[PDB]
Order: C-alpha cells, then structure tokens, then sequence
C-alpha cells in the first residue's frame, strides 16, 4: 500500500489505502467511449438494445410475459423485464420471498420440502437430526477452539486507475469501490441508530436497508 | 416480414387425399408417391396420439426429397404441436453431455395444453385514493380507471396497494388488472400526457389509451413442453435458462416428479398431453453411445415419434471400427421402419424447376426450361435451381423481363458444376495444394 | 391411453412355491429366466444381502429389459428402481466415478415415520395481552398472546408464548386468515385467506383457500419416504442462511460436485442410529444398467470396489455382445464385453430366443393391448413375417395396419392391409439389399 | 500519414453498366470472368429477396480470391453488413463450434433504425423540487451564452440528478429521449469562491441550450441476440471495474431467436426498421471439420440466412475429421451440391508487371523501366508476392544512397539480402545441422 502516513480534542483516522501500481488513462478514451456527448451514440444505442428491442417488454411482447407468468407464478407481468435489466449482486440483495399463486407450473421438490421443515426445528427429532450432519460434525470435533495455521504473505488493494483532470472519473471510481448498498449489505446498523430510526423518526422495519 | 425465399418454401403441406392417396402434383410436392403415403400414415399416427416412442427412417440418395418430406410433414402437422428439427452435429456440447442433450431434444418434442380464463380491466388511471386505519395493518383504496368510452370506480385491497406501490403508477399510466387471478402489469404511459414532463426518462414508454369495454373476457390456450417445466423447476429463476441455454445437466429426480404430476394433472382433467415429432437430420454422425441411449429412450410413455434421415450406404459407424448399413447399428435398425426415396425422371425435374421458378418470381421461356431440365438430368437438381436465380439477374442486366436461352448459357459458362471443377483441378494439379502440401507457385519453369 | 413397447407385462407370473406357467403376466415362455428372476426377487425382499450382481445375457430381442421391469413390478412401487443406460455415466460436469456413486445411492431408500401435533384454522381473535406490571423504557410488554382458532365442527382459544408475536408480525397474520401452528416450534405460517371473505373487494390478490376440516387439534402419523442420495444432496448444500454466498449460488447454475466419503459416512451412521431406535427402516432396491459393454474399464474397476460396501443395493446388468474387446483396452477379449474381474463377482442368467408359436402369441397380446382386432390369416402372415425378418418388425407394423384399415372404414385388419404395410415400410434386410445393388451413393 | 496493407489499391470490380469488365479499372488487372460473376452475385445481393445462396471461388494461391471478396464488399457499400472470417476462428473453448457459426450467420443480417438526438446543456440556475415524502416534479433552469431555458422534469431524472451530485452553478448534460444526466463541471462564474478547490471549472456553452439532430443507427441480429441473452444481468452505464462473475458465451436457444425475429418483424411493419441482408465470407474453408460442414447444410436452409462466400486453394484433398473421403477443394460432396463454383485463373507476365507497377504507385515509389522488367522476371521465376514484398526494401535502399528512384542495383541488393522459399529450401537441403 501507499497510504497517508505521519512523518514524525480528537484525531481523525480516515481510510486512505491505495495501490502503488497506477494505470494511466487519457481523457479522450473516457470522453469519447464511455461518457455520452453530442457527437456519440452511447445512450441511444443503450436505449435501443435494452428497452425497445427487449423481448420481455409488455408494451410489445405481452403474450410472452403472460406465458411466463403462467409458467412461473409471478403475480406481476413486469417482473421479467426488471430481472433481465438488473445486476446479479443487486438481485441477490433486494430479493424478497413474496407469495406466488398456486395455479402455476412451479412446484416444491422433496429436497426443498425436507429443507423447509427443519428451519426452526429443535434437537432429538428424527428429520431434524438426519438433516444436520454438518453441525454435528462441527460440534463433535471441537472446531470452535481450533487455531489458524495459514495467513497470506502479501495483502494488496485493487489497482488504482488515474485520469488527470477529471472529477467524473473520481466520482465513478468512488461509487464503484464504495457502493453504499453492497457496503451496507456486508455490514450491520448499530442498535441505538436502529432505535432512533424506528421510534424517533418513524421509519418502519421493512424500510430499513438490508444488512 | 423477416422471411426470405428459402430452399423449399413452396412446400406447404403433404399433398394427400382423404384416403391417404397422393396426388401427382399438389400442395407443393411432386412425385414420391409411396414415400408420401407412408409419411401420411406417420402423420395419422401422430394425430391419433395413442402411440408412443416410434422411430422411422427416411433413407435415399442425395437430392431426392427427404428433408422436403420432413418439411411437408411439419407444415401439415398444424400449429400447437411441437416439432423439433435438429442436426446430428448439434448434440456434441462443451457443457452438456450427449445423453442429456438427447434427453432435452426428446422432451422438447412433447408438451401439455393448459387453458385458462382471463378477465382483463385495461384502462388509464385517473385518481387513486388511499384510506389508512389507525393501526395501519390494512388499507382500503379507490381506483378510478378510464377508457375512451367508459370510466368507473373500484375498491382495492391491502395487497392491491402493496402490489401497486411497487412499479409505481402515477395517475395517467395505462395498466391492466386480472379479476380472477390478481395479475398486474404497467403497459406504459398515455400519449395524451406526452407533453407534460418534457423529457422522458429511462423506464418510461408511451402507449395508446385503450378503447371500448373496460371488462373484457378472452380465453388463452398455452402449450408448454416438458423441458420447459424441467428448466423452470431446477432453479430459483429459470426462465433465463430457457432463453440462454445454461440449464446444465438437470437431475433425474425432478424429471420423475414432473412426469408423475403431469400424469396426475391428466387424471384430474386440467392438462392434456400433446405428443409431437422430433426430426434428426443427418443421423449417421452420432456416436454409438448416442445410438444406445436412443435405443432405450424410446420405451417411455412420454416419448415422441422420431424421424431420421440418412443418405449413406454401407459405411462406418462413428465411435466404432466396423461398417454397417446407413451408418447405423443393427440394434437401432431392428427398432425401425424404413421409408425409401427414389430418384426422379425428366418430367418430375421439369415440374420441380417450374415450381421453383414460380416461387422465385422468375418468368422462363419454354426452351430455357428445357435446357435447365437437360442440365438437371445431366447434373443435379440444385445446380439448375441455382442457375434460375442467377440467370434472372443476367437477364435483368440486359433490360429484359423473361429469361432466355442466352442467359442460361451465360450462367452455365460463368458458374461451374462439381464435375467440370473436378476435371479442371485434375488437369492442373500442380497449381493446387495436394495432400502433402506441395504447390508450384511460379509460372516460369 | 399411451402404450410404448411394454406395459403388457405385469410381474413375472410365478405361483406360490412353484414353477412359472406358460402364459401369465404378459410373458410367453422364458420359464427358467423367470424362475431365476423370481429367486432374485425373494432375495431382494429378504433384505439381508448387500452388493450382489446379476448379469442376464442373451441375443437381441429376447426379453432382458422386460425381465428387469417385471422385477420392478414384482417388488412394488415402494422399493426403489433406478433404470440406467451405460452411456449416461459419461458426464462433462463431474467424473464418471461420482455419477456411478450417485446412481448407487439413488437405489437405497429409507422409511421414516413421524408424529405431528398441529393446530390450524381460521383466526377469530389475535390479541397480545399486557402484563400486570410494565417495565419502563419500553412499549407493549406482553405476557401471553391469545389466539382463537376456528375450523369445521370446532373452535378453541389458545394461550401462547409472547415470542410467537414476532412470528405473527413476520408472516403478516390478521383476523380472518387461516394459519398453521405446529406444537414444539411455534413458528406460524399463513396458509391463506378463508373462502368466507372472498368477495369483500372487487380487485384483490390474497388467495382464498377453504376453511379446514376436522378439529383444530390433531395428531397425525406421517410416513415420508426418501432415498439416501436425497439425504446426501440435502446435507451437502448449505441450509437456509443469510450470507451472500448461499443466495448468490441459489440464482446460479446448480453444478454437480464431488461428494466426499466423509459425508456419506456420517449419513450412514446417523441412519443406522435412528434405525436402531425403531423410527427408520431401510429398503434396498435395484439399480439396472443396460448395455454394459459401453462402460470403460475404469468404471468396471470402480464397480469392483463399490460392490464391497455395506449399504450397497442389488445391481442388474444386461448385455447382448459375444466376444468383444472391453472398451478402454486393446487386447482383452472377454465374454459379454465384461472383464473377468467383474464376471467372477456375478451370476449369469441365460435368456433363449423364441419360436413360431411364441412369436404368434406375443403379436396377439401386443395387438389386444393396442386395442386392435386381427383376423386369423393376418396373424399367421404376421407370425411368418416375424420369423422371417424380426419379431420387433412384426410388432412395429401393427398400428400402420390399423390406420390403413381405418382409412377404408373397417375395424378389422386383413391380409391386403398387412401386404400394403409391408410394401410401404421396409425392414433391415431389404434396405440392406437395396443398398448393396445400388451405385448412386445410396 | 497513409498506410498500405496488401490491398486498398483495389477499389471495386471495375464493371460498366452492362456487367462487362474493362482490362484495367478499379485496381484490378485481368480476370474478366471472375469479376463478371462477382458482379452478378453483387446484383443478386442487392435484389434483397434470396436466402442461403452459397458461392465458392476456387483457384491456386496468389490468384485473387480475397481481392475479389473485398471488391464485392466495396461494391455493396458501407450500409450492407460484411463479416470476414477465417476457418480456424470457429473453434472456441467456451461454446461449441455450431453455436459460433450461428452467431456469425446472424452477424450478417443488419437493421437500420432512424432515431433522433435531443440534448439540453447549460449552467443550472434553478433546481426547485416540490412534493405531493414523494416528489411530484422538479423544475430546472438552464443557462447558456445564447439565453436561458426552463424545463419541467419527472422524479426519475431528478433522482439521476441527485446521483451525480448536481448543485446550483454546475454545467450539466440532459438527453431528452433516454433521460441520461452527465455533469460536465462547475462554471467559471463560481471559480473565485475559494482560492483552492477540488472542483473543475468549465466554461459556458457558446451555443443554444436546446439542440436537435437526426441520427441513423445500424445494428445486427446478433447484437439483439446477445443483448437479450445476458445470463449475469443488465449492466450499468459506467463500469470501470468488472463484474463479480466472469460472463462466458452460452448456447443461445432457438426460442430467443424466434422472439427476437417476431419483435424485429413487428418493428419492420411499422416503418421503424429496414432490413439489410449481407455477406458472410469464410476464407480457408479447408480448415473446417465435417461437423461444421454438416451443420452448414441445415443452416443454409433457414429463412433469414445471408449470402455465404467461401474460398479454397486445395485440390483433391482429404476432408478434416475423416479418413477416406477425397473430395475437390476440401469440401464434402453434400455441400458442393448447394454451391456455385467460380474459377480464378493464374496470371501472365504482363499482368504481373502491371500489378507491380500499381503496387509501386500506391506505395508512392518511383521505379525505372529496367528495374520493372527485373521485378517482373523475378515475379515469374519465384512468386508474385515476392516482388510486391521486395518493392519496399528497394525503396529503403534507394533512400539510403540519396536517390528518389529504384535502380537495378537496389533490386540486386534487396535480392541479395532477402531470399525466397526456393533458395531457402536449397540452403536447407545442402546443409549439415538444421540449416
Ligand atoms: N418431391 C418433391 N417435390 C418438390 N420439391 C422437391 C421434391 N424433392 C426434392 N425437392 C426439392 O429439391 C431440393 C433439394 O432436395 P432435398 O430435399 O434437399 O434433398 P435431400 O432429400 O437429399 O435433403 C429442395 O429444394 C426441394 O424443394
Ligand atoms: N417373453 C416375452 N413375453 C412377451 N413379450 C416379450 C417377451 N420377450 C420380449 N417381449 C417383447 O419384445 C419386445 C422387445 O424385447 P426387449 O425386451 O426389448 O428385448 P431385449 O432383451 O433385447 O431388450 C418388447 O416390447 C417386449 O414386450
Ligand atoms: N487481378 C488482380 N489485379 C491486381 N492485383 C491483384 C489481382 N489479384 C491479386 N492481386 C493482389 O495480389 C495479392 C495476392 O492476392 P490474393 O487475393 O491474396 O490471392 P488469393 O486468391 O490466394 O487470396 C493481393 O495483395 C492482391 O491485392
């Protein structure tokens, strides 16, 4: 790392770790290939490929959406357009187990039926014990009192790409590296902040960011 | 409007009578009387639907009409009956086994029929009034939805509001609601509000306001293949695997469950079984393991009727070291009935050439058609069929409408057969690269 | 009804403590093979031996697959049966050793019995009762939750733990929905809305299920049947968790993976522990591999290893080859295409070809199963043609004969119909003879 | 300044209005019949009615097949799609080869869409949103050097404005049709609010705020095929850093192709789209396996198949993937029945001399007469390509000795320094230890 170090009523410790390797990029490649301007067609082609000629669009392909909703059991016909145009990690994060209608083609497998029973089941039940091999193997071989044998030799942050003379590049890189949704997902909220948000501000629990 | 003229686009159905008797020239097909009668028998076996897992083989010399017979059977099968047409080279995959690829091809050719009743309320939203209780557990709603002719008011529920605040409608959007099932879609925005917001946005689209009755009744019949149910029931979100091909070796237990419960839906009376045809063109390049799996995969009740086409004589079977008739093992040939196709004569070649010129919108003279028929007797039929299309452009360049003998002769001079190319290669062998990589580049000895 | 090359065969046809009679269960002949297969059936029902192999060998069109399905029908629909082709073991996702092991474990079933005490019905009231002395700094200090249930010929009011109230809020349960309360765990779940509240609103989604039958309190004995492979694949994948890896992999392609011997050992010992308690029962079954000459010598070596297991089922192999090189080798001439190491660990059942009368009887039963009426002379011509070319070719030309008979508006198949069907559809010998005398690359 | 690479003196087939070829026109010398046949095929492509037409042009090496295919592409124009390919490119480690052939088939069928571009740019003077916790709309004021224009905006573009951190005094970019918002930077009028700042200061736009422009978009069917078959998901507008999983190619199902076909047909019937079929050219067709050759037969029978052009320089050669199939040009007999064969002839001495003079004048080199005759004699004795590749070292050797023309001594020096295949093989045969 190259970070902000000291050469020697509070102090600030701010995250400043970078990579010593720098990838330098000219402004012209950014401004004429990734950013839209008046002389290029990034946004027009994006709209044409992603909205107009999308085959899950109910404004042009209603029959396919109705066929898929009979297949899957989705209560909304705009679900497939939403799924096909969002990234995978965002789809993992905001996934909610909403109800689906019974008159559909989707089923419950016997593996899923075995899984759903033993979610909250206690010990000494036959199904629960037949479905809990790994936890019994964890608690039999004393794995919460074992020591770590390997640690890595070098730890290194991602390679820093710089573009001289562009605030847009810095904002885009800070948004990608420190995305608030995924950063909140991989952490948790403090309890007193949850109390202040739920009671003192009237935010319901279903409106909390997923953590 | 996304269809051009193909190799056999004139064939639309099998030209048979009500006694399964072929006409000499009807419905696009010329000749081949016994093969057409046998294909009509196979057509009636598929249309009866009480038979399962039967393999037929269409065997003949090249350019005889085997894939023409398959196209005629496909056109006379009618819609909502599955027809899967694969080649033999399509089943060798990098991320799928041959057995699983053959199973997917087998289960793409047999489907079930589901009929459902829809009551749609499609219109433009005027105003939504939301009333909330003190506890807030449940909410009531007012929806004022408007077509061109009629506007009314409905009472919404709590889950109606929970489904409406997702994909948020904003008083002027075209939506539709199913009364029996509760399905919701947002079609877009009306054209009457297209000059309010001055810049569209990424997620918006402008549709026309619907007219007529607000409540409309319409029935819809869906035909779903068994492979689609397999793909849907193998993952959390499996329709992307239907449209991307990343199914990845579906397990056998979900297939057994799907077979059992398709049978119980047939017993209840909600779905009906619709059998179909799987066509494997050029079956001689399949492995011996594929042949064994085909041998044991036809003995299931949910098995289609399989048609195979081969132009090979006694040739080697791939994966082995011996030679067999049609490139197929004798165990597969014992489970088969063979339709034999035979070579044409001059009159049938002339009739096929006239049909292909009529389909391609080309006007030929009598002498030009006679010369093309003579070429099609000497050479093959496809050379004359291609000569029609190039001689049409040769005639158009001369500012003439109908083609003549001169245009056919110019097309014969400019474009060669296989035989003339063989002769011209064989008499100038030193200018070509041989099996040993030898060539004489220079022109001076 | 759909018929496909079988389903005229129901069982073997043996009587009690005796020999097979001539025609019973759809079988015509093969008396010694039926007797040996019946002895194998009693050996499977004895539930004692493990890892026994039986290879039944004979020529093509003799009845090996028929005897395998007859074994499956005679065992019943609770004993597991895994039909398989030797070509199916070659997979591009995992190694063929693990495919054979998965098919091995799929043939052993478990019989588990359990008692469920459950409360269900329409909710009449749902109130959290406040305590006598509330604690400061909080709102809604609950002491118990009073929930009233209503079903057909019953109504009962319950006294619950306060910790059921968070599951009440989690499943979004109001007054009027029908719920499902199991005894030890609590853990309510909303079945749906009652049918008596179906038409309160013009537009709604909550589905409407009927009010349940019977009393609100019932103890039912459920018997759930799974195989050992289902237990393996349920234990291998991680359970319901909140980490990004599990829900990330649920939305991806379910790739097969090499399940270790460790997991199978722990599954085997917990299964034995609950079998010794009397709760469970093990039902071994049949794994049937067809055309075993397609197997490589490495899979044969793994079969040699895997037949030594304690939990192994019976395994039935079928082959039609004579003296053939084993696949994967260049010089091993072996009987039936099976290496001698496996041949020493099995018993061989011989199946003999048929005669004219047996071919005629098989054509007759395949005709009456297909719901066809055949005359006497047409049946004799079909039997003569079956003797001349193939029995399967005679069975393949029954439904074209029926279609050509229905074309002329008759319900009987006669000699000119079978002659026209013979002219329309060729057999292997006539097509080979056409191929041999033609020079147009036919 | 300018680059020359083995072509680009070829500008077209050089035909008249009757389809006849002149001797020297369009960079081609000789080869009248192949150029006339190629013009006929070009007209058949222009007619826009036929699917699955296959033409194989065959002949020895250095005879002009690739130049003829290139001239067909120049005669068709930049609107018509042209997908050049070599036969070795169909083998991939991600998908099967038949899938790759299907993508290359659908890359040769194009569409033309007429679109418009509508852009508001300028300095933000007012950004005031009004509610009814949900905003109804926002009114934005924009300023340029030619005036100010106020706009009403939907909440989605207001959320996009809030994402890009736009305040009062920033020069922004709004496109009307898509709703894209880009922040150019703060304006120079607020450049002296602090002495040192982290913001970049851009000047005002000198034009109007509102700009209108009609554009043409060219896509292919494969672009829509891969836009609708993304397995990982839809990607964001800006992504310097990659996705979490690496997306690989997948076997695109025929159902997705059917849905894309019906959407394109419904857009064609409304006058929004125009269909332009094109050419798939496969050089070195002898590299193809028999499985690809077998799949080509059923691929050419589709209703949306393009015009396929193939080239081969083999004779009676065995086919790859077989052992005992000897067939002309390395092409199996099942596909040569579906083909029309155009022959390509070897050259004479004066044709070689005219080709050398044309390659000299496109490369901006002056040659004497005697050097031209020695280069022609060398071309007839060794190879046509040898003289064309020796033209430029002769120019370098003439530039070294301060001359503007290539003299016989430069040609002799370049022949001494560089060898051909024949002399190198002669050194190879009379040698002791690996040359
Ligand atoms: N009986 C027929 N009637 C009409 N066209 C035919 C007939 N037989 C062959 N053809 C035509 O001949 C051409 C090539 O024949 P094809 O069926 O491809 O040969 P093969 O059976 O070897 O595949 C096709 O365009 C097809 O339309
Ligand atoms: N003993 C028998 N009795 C009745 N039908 C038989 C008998 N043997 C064979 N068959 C029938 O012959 C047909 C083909 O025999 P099959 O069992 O496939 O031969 P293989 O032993 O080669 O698998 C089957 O449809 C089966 O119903
Ligand atoms: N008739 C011609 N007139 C002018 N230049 C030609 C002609 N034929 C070939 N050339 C030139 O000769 C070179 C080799 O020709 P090329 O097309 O590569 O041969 P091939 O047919 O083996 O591909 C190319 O650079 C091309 O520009």
């Amino acid at each position: 790392t190259t970070f902000g170090k000291t050469t020697s009523k509070f102090t600030d410790l701010i995250y400043s770790s970078r990579n010593p390797i720098k990838y330098s990029l000219p402004r012209l490649i950014y401004e004429d290939l990734i950013l839209p301007n008046y002389n290029n067609d990034v946004d027009i082609a994006n709209k044409l490929k992603n909205v107009k000629f999308n085959i899950f669009n109910p404004s042009t392909n209603y029959e396919l959406c109705l066929f898929l909703s009979k297949l899957t059991g989705e209560p909304s016909l705009n679900e497939f357009f939403r799924v096909s145009t969002t990234p995978l990690l965002k789809r993992v994060i905001e996934r909610t187990n909403g109800p689906k209608n019974t008159d559909s083609l989707s089923f419950k497998t016997i593996t899923q039926e075995l899984l759903e029973v033993t979610r909250n089941a206690p010990s000494e039940g036959v199904m629960a014990s037949l479905l809990n091999v790994e936890k019994h193997a964890y608690e039999r071989e004393y794995l919460n009192c074992i020591q770590r044998g390997y640690h890595p030799n070098v730890s290194a942050p991602p390679v820093t790409i710089e573009v001289l003379g562009s605030s847009h590049v810095t904002n885009s890189i800070n948004n990608e590296l420190f995305d608030p949704l995924i950063s909140q997902a991989l952490s948790d909220i403090p309890a007193i902040t949850q109390y202040n948000m739920h009671v003192k501000k009237g935010i319901p629990v279903e409106d909390f960011p997923k953590t | 409007s996304l269809s051009l003229i193909a190799a056999h686009s004139h064939i639309t159905g099998l030209g048979l009578d009500e006694n399964l008797q072929p006409r000499p020239t009807s419905e696009g097909m010329v000749g081949q009387l016994q093969a057409r009668r046998a294909a009509g028998v196979i057509l009636k076996m598929v249309q009866n639907g009480t038979i399962a897992g039967r393999a037929v083989l269409v065997a003949g010399p090249p350019s005889t009409g085997k894939t023409a017979l398959a196209m005629g059977v496909s056109q006379s099968l009618g819609k909502d009956v599955p027809f899967t047409a694969i080649a033999g080279s399509e089943i060798f995959s990098l991320e799928l086994s041959k057995t699983e690829a053959l199973t997917q091809a087998f289960r793409k050719s047999i489907g079930i029929k589901i009929k459902e009743e829809t009551e749609l309320i499609e219109g433009e939203v005027v105003e939504i009034q939301i009333d909330r209780s003190i506890t807030g557990g449940h909410k009531q709603g007012k929806l004022t939805i408007k077509t061109t002719d009629m506007e009314t008011i409905y009472e919404l529920g709590n889950k109606m509001i929970d489904g409406l605040t997702k994909e948020k409608v904003l008083a002027g959007d075209v939506i539709s609601i199913d009364k029996a099932s509760g399905k919701i879609t947002k079609l877009g925005r009306s054209f009457a509000r297209s000059r309010d917001y001055d810049a569209m946005g990424a997620d918006t689209r402008f549709v026309q306001c619907p007219e007529g009755e607000l409540q409309k009744r319409k029935t819809v019949v869906h035909t779903v293949s068994l492979h689609e149910i397999d793909v849907i029931n193998s993952r959390t979100q499996g329709f992307l695997a239907l449209f991307t091909g990343d199914t990845g070796e579906i397990r056998s237990e979900v297939r057994d469950q799907i077979n059992t419960k398709v049978a119980e839906w047939k017993e209840e009376g909600k779905a009906e079984i619709v059998p179909g045809v799987l066509f494997i063109d050029e079956v001689h390049m399949l492995d011996i393991e594929c042949f064994s799996f085909i041998n044991r995969a036809l003995e299931d009740e949910f098995a289609p009727i399989v048609m195979m086409a081969t132009n090979r004589g006694v040739s080697k079977t791939r994966g082995t070291n011996y030679k067999s008739p049609h490139g197929l093992p004798l165990d597969l040939l014992d489970r088969s009935i063979i339709i034999t196709t035979k070579s044409y004569n001059e009159q049938e070649i002339k009739t096929i050439l006239s049909i292909r010129a009529q389909e391609e919108e080309v006007e030929l003279s009598s002498d030009a058609l006679d010369l093309l028929t003579k070429t099609g007797v000497e050479t093959s039929l496809r050379y004359s069929s291609n000569l029609i299309s190039v001689a049409q452009q040769i005639a158009m360049k001369r500012k003439n409408n109908t083609v003549e003998v001169e245009d056919v002769k110019r097309a014969y001079l400019l474009f060669l057969d296989s035989a003339r190319s063989v002769k011209y290669v064989q008499e100038n062998e030193s200018q070509y690269i041989d099996d040993q990589g030898n060539v004489q580049i220079s022109i001076a000895k | 009804t759909r018929t496909a090359a079988h389903t005229h065969i129901k069982g073997l046809g043996l009587d009690e403590s005796g020999v097979a009679k001539r025609v019973e269960g759809g079988f015509v002949g093969q008396i010694e093979a039926r007797e040996a297969c019946g002895v194998i059936v009693d050996l499977i029902k004895a539930k004692k031996m493990s890892g026994r192999a039986i290879l039944l060998a004979g020529g093509p069109s003799t009845g090996k697959t028929a005897l395998a399905l007859a074994i499956s029908q005679e065992l019943g629909p609770k004993v597991p049966f895994c039909p398989l082709v030797g070509s199916e073991l070659y997979s591009v996702e995992v190694k063929k050793t693990e495919t054979l092991m998965e098919n091995f474990r799929r043939a052993i079933g478990l019989r588990i019995k359990e008692t469920k005490e459950v409360y269900e019905g329409e909710v009449t009231e749902l109130t959290p009762e406040d305590a006598e002395n509330p604690l400061g700094g909080y709102g809604k200090t609950i002491s118990h939750v009073i929930v009233g249930l209503k079903s057909a010929k019953g109504t009962k009011t319950l006294r619950l733990d306060p910790t059921i109230y968070e599951s009440i809020q989690r499943e979004k349960v109001s007054i009027g929905d029908v719920i499902y309360i199991e005894a030890n765990t609590g853990a309510v779940k909303r079945v749906g809305r009652s049918d008596a509240y179906a038409t309160e609103f013009d537009l709604e989604t909550e589905e409407y299920v009927p009010l349940p039958k019977g009393e609100v309190h019932k103890k039912k004995e459920i018997v759930q049947d799974v195989t050992l492979h289902d237990l393996d694949v349920a234990n291998a994948r991680p359970q319901g968790g909140q980490d990004v890896i599990s829900m990330m992999g649920q939305l991806l392609k379910p790739k097969k993976t090499e399940i270790t011997e460790k997991l199978r050992q722990e599954v085997n010992k917990v299964v034995a522990k609950y079998i010794d308690q009397g709760v469970a029962e093990l039902i071994p079954g049949v794994l049937f591999i067809d055309e075993v000459n397609m197997l490589d010598i490495e899979i044969f070596t793994y079969l040699n290893k895997a037949l030594e297991s304690n939990i192994a089922p019976v395994v039935v192999l079928a082959s039609n080859r004579g003296m053939t090189t084993v696949r994967g080798t260049e010089d091993v001439i072996s009987p039936h295409g099976v290496p001698p190491d496996l041949i020493d660990r099995l018993l061989i059942v011989r199946t003999l070809p048929y005669d004219k009368d047996e071919i005629r009887t098989i054509i007759e039963r395949r005709a009456t199963v297909e719901r066809l009426q055949v005359e006497s002379s047409a049946l004799d011509l079909l039997a003569t043609m079956g003797t001349e070319t193939s029995l399967r070719y005679a069975l393949q030309l029954l439904a074209p004969c029926g279609i050509l008979a229905q074309t002329s508006n008759r319900k009987e198949i006669v000699v000119n119909d079978v002659n026209e069907a013979k002219l329309l559809f060729l057999d292997a010998k006539r097509s080979t003879k056409i191929l041999e005398t033609s020079a147009n690359y036919l």
